[PDB]
RNA sequence: AGAGG
DNA sequence: CGATCCTCTCGAT
């Protein structure tokens, strides 16, 4: 693999560098092994950085491949936007999927999470621990046809 | 060197819809393809009956001409007996840019 | 012109569209992958015309 | 469209005046732009006409057959033995100005399609009207004279745009709305109203 | 579906040289080409127009009321 | 005002290259050992030899919307050959007092090197280019 | 005679060929335009069908109808009925044709131009006969009927230009080519190796003066001399395509300078 | 309450799209439903174009109730807001 | 017409793709975009 | 989902669509009969009475018109029926359900809607015929081709709805992109064809023309601009009427490659005032790049007076060529005899090294490097050959084209078409791949029953000799037809996938938007971030610039930053600055640039630290080139004369220049920290631009312009921030699904090849999203 | 459906006079006619026949959209020369220059013998 | 179902 | 327990 470093006399330079690509993960056991980087080392299993290195490296593998399908394809997305879900997804401790499972069992609304999935068992579930709707989400005011708190109806106008 | 058997004519591992289109070996694969799904849309004699038969919809050509370019296949198809176009006379030009 | 081939039922042309299925008796070997306690299996599926 | 998966609408129509033509006095019936060839890779359509071409003038049908011999080559040997430019071009006046067009257009004959589907058996437009039975909503197809769906995607879109008004204004006002009673206590619909 | 009358194209009068056209072919032993330029088709958009002609009229004719 | 530079140039290069109206050419000063030059030509409406002796000259003279000719009475500065109408974008300072021009003529390009060029050329989006012979 | 000058090389019934010195592209251009839409002429337009028991839809039949070429010879003496007094139509705007056929042979019938006839008082105007050039005599071929079919009708034939629909046009193609050495260099020809093998060469390059291969390109040179070739569908004879067509320019320029006078009272 | 005081106001001082949309929006329904205009129309006739030019001369008299997460709110006059945009 | 009457519908390991065995017996052009792509065929 | 989420919805439009050379970009037309079907309410007041009374008059069925006359108590005057609809004397307050005239809002749309763009208002234009008509140059954000798309519209009914759309929606708001921070819509087909014909050195026009194009551009000035050549013919350059199209303060530079300050191959671009000066014209300009024409109209002279310059380029452009013409014919396919002689040859090569490589590893030699088999290692090879072949084949056909050759010509403009097209089309087709191997054996050792059994060979694996021109065989046919359908059947599954993807990442983010703190909360009120994309900057208003203080030698570094007074030779001369020689050997002014000199170090370090690789460009607010280069024009900045600023000036200037780049507000500890991060890259950036050295030797800026810089730099910063309200949530839920979605549905084009993605690619962005314990290539890359 | 009547391409409507002349907004001795139901037969006729007038500095013409039979002619003159005038001097050149080829292919005409 | 982009 | 959008047609129980 080549690498951007810096010559003595101070610009950066090529300097093609020998790395192991591994079919196959035990991050945890690897890092451990003389002779490697332990500062450089990587995985494309984003789950097991998480898990090995925390949440915050975790958050950081998470874009990188992220970045890397968008990229690794053609197309450019501005960080923020990819910086935005990665954070999504982790701002709770850990890896929250982008699924029933993950985002929709989340403490959110009620007639928010049934605008989703599993429509009927998240309504069940709010009849049954009589769960109170904020009434401050999107979907709970598209449901309402009320003005939502978004971008024109997000500030009050008065006299 | 060790054959046993000769196809007939290559033009044949094609069907129907496919047995229409002019040099179908000079076009990227698709094409080829969408032309299939898109002469199957087109106007035109159905039938001579068509004067006779109480049907939903019905769309005839007024003077259909038969293409000045044919496969073989054609023939068995009863193309040129029974079109689906007109031979326009077509300039490839930008011109109103419309 | 017309070739045939259709049904008129209830004044309506009818095609019966031939339908693509996998051929019976035929003795098909099949790798049974990773989570399972069977490596191979080798099925059959016995018709009578 | 053309034999080779080559669909376009009409844009406009040009009567004959305005219309580009060759010294002949030979005027297109269609014009298709340059720029739906080099990815479309329709190199056949290209073929098609340059042989329909040769076709019209020999008074002779095209062998558009395709496992042929037949060549781009041969054709255009054919073409040039008919006294036109061998690769289709010819050079053209623009019909406005009566000017010679600094480019030569390649142009012959082509078989296209008439197809089904015409503006005139796809435009709506609705304002008020056919409302749904049990939704209350208005209705599905043209025909039906419904009104056109505002899917989530939609919804969503807005919602980027931060078009609040707007998006409540287009599910209620336009389509739904209703005005229930409410209890005070109990916060339900069980409200018998006696509106006069 | 009988012979247009005028081409589309350039608007020469193409209703009148049909019978013409086939007597050329039939009676006269001509080729294409050669009978429609005897018939005065000089352009190829009025070439077509009798070349790529198929006169289902005949055959309309041919049903029984 | 009146002129602005004046000299007589000998062809050194002639290079169509892709072009077919157009000629980029260059040329040196049968009197400055150092003047050099680089033009972009319409060598249809003036074409031009290798090694041929002109006289080129830079004016200033002969805002407000352009009247065509019609010969009249109006005589404008030339009983010249060739003349162009350019822009100045850029005063190269090189070696020593080397200062060489630029000028876009509509998109033809103009390039012209040596040392007294001074109080002459100003930085003026006008200028007008002369060539005799 | 002191402007523009005319060169007629080839003439016949239905078709004229000639050059065109001392002239404007503008001009030579707007004549064909002219020539093309412009020109008011003779055609059939409304059918009024009794009976139709052929093949062939009624509207397809009234369509032909249309299309089939009449005399349009005392035009200037027919009005257009827009203009007419009259409500709907009558005799000074005008002409009445009549088609009546029956299949009555055990052979196909067939309905030709030549069997449509006027029943409108023409009040001696050389006007809507069907133009028959048909070494036969018969016309356009309009229907074929078997033994059995009737087809009963009745044609209005109104005056009109070709701008309106194309039935009008006294048309036909008009060939049009100025400069065939390309010494205006007013087209770049495209080529593989060479221009000159690879483009065949005009008729009208007898007619020119050979560029000059290494000699200056004539920057100054302004595009007169223009060879044209006017052909007549029949209703209206060549001679007077182009003496119409003259005319009618003329004309349109004259009611634009018509118009500021207009103008300038108030 | 909650109500933050006109001292410390940590919200832009310029108006926000959605600020301007709104404004202009409610001040067009004023004008379309006859409510009088507090500038000199310079031949006017445009609900929203008249709101535009009321916008520009700053004599619209309505304020932009601003919240914030805790349920405070910051309120600012559509004449204090700067129209960049 | 001619075309409907020789289509071949195959309901539900690779079943879309044009396998070399159609060589001869399905044509390899003739199949509808999407939905029934590869499934629905023309002999 | 269907009835609450979604809905059916009255006021709505719909009809194929059209393209417009004559309409403006933020208009659409709008079929007569549609303007008739669709009303708006309009209340009844003075200023509009009397064209409302004549509305009314003309009834239904005139187009400017209405049909019922709603007054106060309800009551619906119906205009079609009513016995009284032929007087109507309206009073105030009463409503007119009048016709959609010109002018009008509307928002228009094209389903898929999987993108902010997919939906924007359009100013109303009434036309005859039956379709919608759109400008061009909206084709792209849309996503519309002209081949029977159909495009539904829909209409506000309320003064406070139609501002939503107009003031939010307008088409020309929505130019510069916040998905990929540069702008969505540019100039598109003929349009860019001929710019690049007509901005050719060659392209000259005479007067006549000139004339009609300038008559042709609606804003123009009326005054001919002098022809380029004032020689035996009054001729103008193209170049030059374009320019017409070019507003004044329009400053653009580029650089390609052999472009110098002279360009003799007529490459980069140079536009002073509003002018332009060399370099042809086509998409790295006027295309939807990011440091385009079109980025620079809409910042410097702003979105509406950018919208019109779309049309203008279109009305000149479109005009040039329906007189210059453009065609495409078989002609641009054949290629040279002795060029087919030498991509035959390449073929043949190709096809002896992939015979030897076989033949090697049927002797037992060819042996694999480690972690694959000699068969994996084999195939590798021989498809490396064969593509290798195709690509040299493809190049030997390109560059045998004629400057000429149209298909060469729309590449050049990049109009449309690709080297890949030119190679196949003319040249090779290539080897064909199902799942990304070569055709494999479908019959028992074999891809069909004309082969023999065991044959690996380029032909009998799938690779096609020949190119579209010369034709295909029937084993290359078909071939060709299995890698064909490879595509086909992928959208079918990928399309239905990317979608689902997309509803899911925009549910899951819906709620999530900028507050008034700039902090990113959801409906909860959470913090997602403490500042949108850690900046609390709008994505709309970002660009790439360099940051010249991370890269280069330190020596080149020293040469560039360091000014020592203290020192004869490595001090400023007096001949740029007034003061230089007054300050030779300061101590309290070699102070400060000693202060400055250490920060501008500090920088060095921090951006290397961060940026690891030594990556300068980065998308940042504010492009300060441009502010620079624009006081430069300005102020007609005399680079012969010295300068009237102080070290003290240029030092405190930038320094006090930082203090005022507020992105949040709070007097607070916390706050006033957040702020000082928030601007930390941005002002490494503005310090390495405004460094004292490289104000003077380089930019040669004067007091005047320095100061003016200073107050443009805070003003285009501040306008660069983020607005409080921001959707920002479904915004990146769209700006990630847009792209997914549409990297398949394209599909292809073509069959060779175009994965990875599909392939690398929708199923790993699955395994993303989902959290997929079970991962399909786990890797572990050690260093 | 949706289309206009094929006489709306020459038929004058509701009032709508041939030819509206309106003052330049921005050079002087400047005008701008438009020209009701018409095309490039008469424009760009018009137009070049304007360009030989060796006393007028612009003259150029456009028509804004093929839906329509209208197009907009622009005029400048030097002072003291009324562009309306130029204009009426182009016309008559015009219907001069006509006059002479009816006169000489008619002449030419009855030369000729088939 | 079938079909359209 | 989920599996892209919208549209348009015919016409089975
Ligand atoms: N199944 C689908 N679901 C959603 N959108 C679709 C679907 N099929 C097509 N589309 C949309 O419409 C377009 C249909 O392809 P289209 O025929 O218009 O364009 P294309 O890829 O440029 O090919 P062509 O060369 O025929 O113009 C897509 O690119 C996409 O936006
Ligand atoms: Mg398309
Ligand atoms: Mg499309
Ligand atoms: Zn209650
Ligand atoms: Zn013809
Ligand atoms: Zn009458």
């Amino acid at each position: 693999y080549d690498r951007k470093v810096p010559s003595p006399t101070g610009e950066y330079v090529k300097e093609p560098e020998w790395v192991l690509e591994t079919d196959g993960v035990n991050l945890s056991e690897v890092m451990t092994v003389p002779g490697i980087d332990p500062t450089r080392i990587y995985t494309n299993s984003f789950i097991d950085i998480m898990e090995v290195l925390g949440i915050e490296a975790g958050r950081a593998a998470l874009y990188k491949e992220v970045y890397n399908v968008i990229a690794s394809d053609g197309s450019y997305v501005n960080y923020r936007h990819m910086a935005l879900l990665v954070d999504v997804m982790t701002t709770q401790g850990g890896l929250t999927s982008v699924t029933r499972h993950g985002f929709n069992r989340s403490n959110t609304g009620a007639l928010m999470r049934c605008s989703f999935e599993e429509t009927v068992e998240i309504l069940f579930e709010a009849g049954a621990s009589a769960e109170l709707d904020d009434c401050r989400g999107v979907s709970e005011n598209v449901i309402l046809g009320q003005m939502a708190p978004i971008g024109t109806g997000a500030f009050d106008v008065m006299i | 060197t060790t054959f046993t058997h000769c196809e007939i004519h290559p033009s044949m591992i094609l069907g129907v819809a496919a047995s229409i289109i002019p040099f179908p070996d000079h076009n990227q694969s698709p094409r080829n393809t969408y032309q299939s799904a898109m002469g199957k849309q087109a106007m035109g004699v159905f039938l001579t009956n068509y004067n006779v038969r109480m049907d939903t919809m019905a769309n005839i050509l007024y003077y259909p001409q038969k293409p000045l370019g044919t496969t073989r296949a054609m023939e068995y198809l009863k193309f040129r007996e029974l079109p689906a176009g007109q031979n326009a006379i077509v300039a490839i030009a930008c011109y109103s840019g419309y | 012109f017309d070739m045939g081939g259709y049904f008129i039922i209830n004044g309506s042309e009818k095609v019966l569209i031939a339908q693509e299925r996998s051929a019976g008796n035929i003795v098909q070997v099949f790798k049974k992958a990773a989570p399972s306690p069977i490596s191979h299996v080798a099925e059959i599926r016995s018709a009578l015309e | 469209a053309s034999r080779h998966g080559q669909k376009g609408t009409i844009g406009i129509t040009y009567r004959r005046e305005d219309m580009p033509f060759t010294a002949e006095g030979i005027v297109p019936d269609l014009i298709i732009n340059p720029h739906a060839i080099p990815s479309r890779m329709t190199v056949a359509h290209l073929i098609e006409c340059l042989l329909s071409k040769v076709a019209a003038l020999s008074g002779n049908e095209g062998d558009a057959s395709p496992f042929t011999d037949i060549t781009v080559e041969g054709i255009s040997k054919l073409l040039r033995e008919h006294g036109y430019q061998s690769r289709g071009f010819e050079v053209m006046y623009n019909g406005h100005t009566g000017k010679k067009l600094m480019a030569q257009i390649f142009f012959g004959p082509t078989y296209y399609q008439r197809l089904r589907h015409m503006v005139d058996d796809k435009i709506h437009a609705r304002a008020r009207g056919p409302m749904q039975v049990l939704t209350r909503q208005p209705v599905e197809g043209r025909s039906r004279d419904g009104g056109l769906r505002f899917g989530e995607m939609e919804r969503d879109c807005m919602i980027a745009h931060g078009a609040a008004s707007f998006l409540k204004e287009r599910l209620m006002e336009a389509s739904d709305a209703f005005r229930v009673h409410i209890c005070g206590i109990c916060g339900l619909m069980t409200v018998i109203a006696k509106l006069n | 579906m009988i012979v247009p009358v005028r081409c589309f194209s350039c608007g020469k009068v193409v209703g009148d040289k049909w019978e013409s056209y086939l007597n050329l072919l039939q009676e006269d032993e001509l080729d294409e080409g050669t009978a429609l330029s005897r018939l005065g088709l000089k352009r190829y958009c009025c070439r077509r127009m009798i070349l790529t002609h198929v006169d289902l009229i005949e055959k309309f004719l041919r049903y029984n009321p | 005002s009146n002129t602005l530079f004046d000299d007589i140039f000998q062809v050194s290069e002639v290079d169509p290259g892709r072009y077919n109206k157009v000629c980029r050419i260059e040329a040196a000063s049968t009197t400055q050992d150092q003047c050099k030059l680089t033009l972009d030509i319409n060598v249809e409406l003036f074409p031009v030899a290798a090694q041929d002796s002109l006289t080129v000259t830079i004016a200033s003279s002969l805002t407000r919307s352009w009247r065509p000719p019609q010969a009249g009475d109006r005589s404008l500065a030339d009983d010249y050959d060739y003349v162009m109408y350019g822009t100045a974008y850029k005063f190269e300072e090189v070696s020593k007092d080397l200062i060489a021009v630029y000028y876009s003529f509509g998109g033809l390009l103009m390039r012209l090197e040596g040392n007294y060029r001074n109080l002459n050329n100003l930085k003026q989006e006008n200028a007008y280019l002369l060539i005799r012979r | 005679e002191e402007g523009p000058q005319v060169k007629i090389r080839e003439a016949s019934k239905d078709n004229v060929d000639f050059i065109l010195s001392n002239v404007d592209l503008a001009m030579a251009n707007s004549l064909r335009r002219v020539m093309i839409a412009e020109i008011p002429t003779l055609a059939i337009d409304s059918v009024e069908v009794e009976t139709n028991t052929t093949v062939l839809a009624d509207e397809f039949i009234a369509h032909r109808l249309g299309l089939i070429p009449l005399q349009s010879m005392d035009i200037e003496q027919l009005e257009y009925s827009r203009d007419c007094f009259c409500e709907d139509h009558c005799d000074k705007c005008s002409v009445v044709l009549t088609l009546q056929a029956f299949g009555e042979s055990e052979s196909t019938t067939n309905v030709y131009s030549k069997d449509l006839v006027i029943v409108s008082n023409l009040m001696g105007r050389n006007i809507g006969h069907p133009i028959i050039q048909d070494k036969e005599g018969n016309g356009v071929l309009i229907c074929k009927l078997r033994k059995g079919q009737e087809l009963k009708l009745t044609c209005v034939a109104k005056k009109g230009i070709a701008k309106e629909h194309a039935k009008w046009g006294p048309a036909a193609a008009i060939e049009f080519e100025y400069d065939p050495w390309n010494k205006l260099k007013h087209t770049d020809y495209w080529y593989e190796q060479d221009s000159a093998k690879e483009w065949p060469q005009s008729k009208n390059c007898e007619y020119e003066d050979p560029p000059n291969e290494g000699d200056p390109f004539d920057y100054k040179a302004q595009a007169d001399t223009f060879y044209m070739n006017v052909e007549s569908v029949g209703s209206i004879p060549v001679d007077q395509v182009v003496v119409r067509g003259i005319d009618t320019l003329q004309k349109k320029v004259a009611s634009i300078l018509l118009a500021l006078t207009q103008m300038d009272q108030d | 309450e909650k109500a933050i005081p006109k001292d410390q106001r940590a919200t832009t001082p310029y108006m926000t799209k959605y600020e301007r949309a709104r404004i202009l929006g409610t001040r067009a329904l004023q004008i379309s439903m006859n409510a009088p205009v507090f500038v000199d129309l310079e031949g006017e006739t445009d609900p929203l174009r008249i709101a535009m030019k009321e916008l520009a001369e700053k004599k619209i008299p309505l304020v932009i109730r601003r919240y914030l997460p805790d349920g405070s709110f910051e309120d600012w006059s559509v004449e204090e807001l700067i129209v960049d945009l | 017409t001619l075309s409907h009457l020789r289509r071949t519908n195959t309901p539900i390991a690779k079943p879309r793709q044009l396998h070399n065995t159609h060589w001869g017996l399905v044509c390899p052009a003739e199949t509808p975009e999407g939905q029934a792509c590869g499934l629905v065929k023309n002999l | 989902r269907g009835n609450l989420m979604g809905k059916r919805v009255d006021f709505s439009a719909r009809t194929v669509i059209s393209g417009d050379p004559n309409l403006e970009l933020d208009q659409v037309g709008v079929p007569k009969s549609i303007a008739k079907t669709l009303t708006y309410p309009e209340v009844v007041t003075p200023y509009n009475i009397d064209r409302l009374t004549q509305l009314v008059r003309n009834g239904p069925n005139e187009h400017p018109g209405a049909k019922y006359v709603i007054r106060d108590s309800g009551d619906r005057i119906d205009l079609r029926y009513s016995k009284r609809a032929g007087d109507i004397q309206l009073q105030y307050g009463w409503k007119v359900e009048r016709h959609i005239m010109d002018n009008d809002p509307v928002l228009f749309n094209r389903q898929p809607s999987l993108h902010k763009m997919s939906m924007m208002a359009h100013r109303v234009k009434v036309i005859p015929y039956s379709t919608f008509r759109l400008n061009l140059s909206v084709t792209s954000p849309y996503n519309a081709d002209f081949d029977g798309d159909e495009m539904n519209l829909h209409v506000p009914q309320s003064e406070e709805t139609r501002a939503e759309l107009s003031q939010l929606c307008a088409v020309p708001l929505q130019i510069v992109s916040p998905q990929s921070n540069k702008p969505c819509m540019g100039i598109v087909q003929d349009t860019l064809c001929g710019i690049r014909k007509l901005t050719l050195r060659d392209t000259f026009i005479e007067l006549d023309q000139v004339l009609n194009m300038l008559y042709w551009v609606p804003d123009w000035d009326g005054v001919i601009p002098t022809p380029a050549i004032i020689k035996p013919k009054p001729l103008w350059s193209g170049k030059q009427i374009l320019s017409v199209a070019i507003p004044n303060g329009i400053h653009l530079q580029r650089f390609d490659e052999g472009t110098t300050l002279l360009s003799p191959k007529d490459n980069g671009m140079l536009i002073i005032d509003g002018q332009i000066i060399f370099g042809v014209v086509e998409k790295k300009t006027v295309g939807s790049s990011n440091g385009g024409l079109i980025h620079v109209v809409t910042r410097e002279k702003g979105p509406q007076v950018c919208a019109k310059l779309f049309g203008n380029i279109q009305k000149v452009v479109n005009f040039w060529l329906l007189h210059n013409g453009f065609s495409t014919g078989i002609g641009d396919t054949i290629a040279d005899g002795p060029t087919m002689r030498e991509i035959t040859e390449t073929i043949a090569e190709a096809k002896k090294k992939v015979l030897d490589v076989t033949k090697e590893a049927q002797a037992n030699l060819l042996t694999a490097k480690h972690g694959m088999t000699l068969r994996e290692s084999f195939e590798d090879n021989v498809v490396r050959f064969l593509n290798e072949a195709r690509d040299k084949a493809g190049r030997l056909a390109e560059v045998n084209l004629k400057d000429l050759n149209n298909v060469k010509q729309m590449v050049m403009a990049g109009s449309k078409g690709s080297f890949i097209n030119i190679a196949q089309m003319s040249a090779c087709v290539g080897q064909q791949s199902v799942e990304g191997k070569r055709i494999a054996f479908g019959f028992v050792d074999r891809t069909l029953p004309h082969f023999s059994k065991d044959d690996y060979s380029p032909e009998s694996k799938g690779f096609v000799e020949n190119s579209y021109l010369r034709g295909l065989t029937p084993q290359e046919f078909f071939f060709h037809a299995m890698g064909g359908r490879e595509g086909l059947i992928d959208t079918a599954v990928k399309t239905a996938e990317t979608g689902y993807i997309q509803r899911r990442l925009v549910k899951a983010l819906e709620d999530i938007m900028v507050h008034y703190d700039n902090t990113t909360r959801n409906s909860l009120g959470n913090v997602i971030q403490f500042i949108y994309g850690e900046d609390g900057m709008d994505a709309a208003h970002i660009e790439k610039q360099s940051l010249d203080t991370i890269g280069g030698s330190d020596a080149a570094f020293e040469k560039r930053y360091r000014v020592d007074l203290l020192n004869t030779d490595h001090t400023l001369d007096p001949s740029l600055l007034e003061s230089g020689s007054e300050i030779l050997g300061d101590l309290k002014l070699q102070v400060l640039l000693d202060e400055e000199y250490k920060q501008l170090v500090k920088d060095r370090k921090f951006l290397r630290e961060v940026f690891v690789d030594g990556e300068a460009n980065w998308p940042l607010p504010v492009n300060i080139r441009r502010i620079i280069q624009n006081a430069q024009q300005t102020f007609h900045i005399d680079h012969t004369k010295p300068s009237d600023l102080t070290i003290k000036d240029i030092v405190l200037g930038v320094k006090d220049l930082q203090e005022n780049l507020l992105v949040l507000r709070g007097k607070n500890e916390i706050i006033q920290n957040a702020q000082r991060d928030a601007v930390t890259l941005f002002c490494c950036l503005l310090r390495s631009r405004l460094a004292t050295r490289r104000v003077l030797q380089e930019y040669r800026l004067t007091k005047q312009a320095f100061d003016w810089v200073l107050s443009n730099i805070e003003a285009q910063f501040l306008r660069s921030v983020v607005h409080p309200g921001e959707m920002v949530g479904v915004l990146a839920a769209q700006s990630i699904g847009e792209p997914a979605t549409q990297m398949t549905l394209n599909t292809f084009h073509f069959a060779g090849v175009a994965s990875k993605k599909v392939t690398s690619g929708v199923p790993r962005l699955k395994e993303i999203l989902n959290v997929a314990k079970n991962m399909k290539t786990p890797s572990l890359t050690v260093y | 459906m949706n289309a206009p009547d094929r006489f709306e391409l020459f038929l004058l409507g509701e009032g709508e006079s041939k030819l509206k002349i309106d003052p330049d907004t921005k050079a002087p001795n400047a005008v701008v006619i438009t020209f009701e139901k018409e095309d490039h037969t008469l424009g760009n006729l018009i137009r070049a026949e304007l360009l030989n007038d060796r006393k007028v500095l612009f003259a150029a013409y456009k028509v804004e959209h093929p839906f329509f039979a209208r197009f907009k002619l622009r005029i400048q003159t030097t002072e003291g020369y009324d562009p309306k005038d130029a204009l009426k001097n182009a016309c008559n050149s015009i219907i001069n220059k006509l006059g002479a080829l009816k006169t000489n292919f008619e002449t030419e005409w009855n030369l000729q013998t088939l």
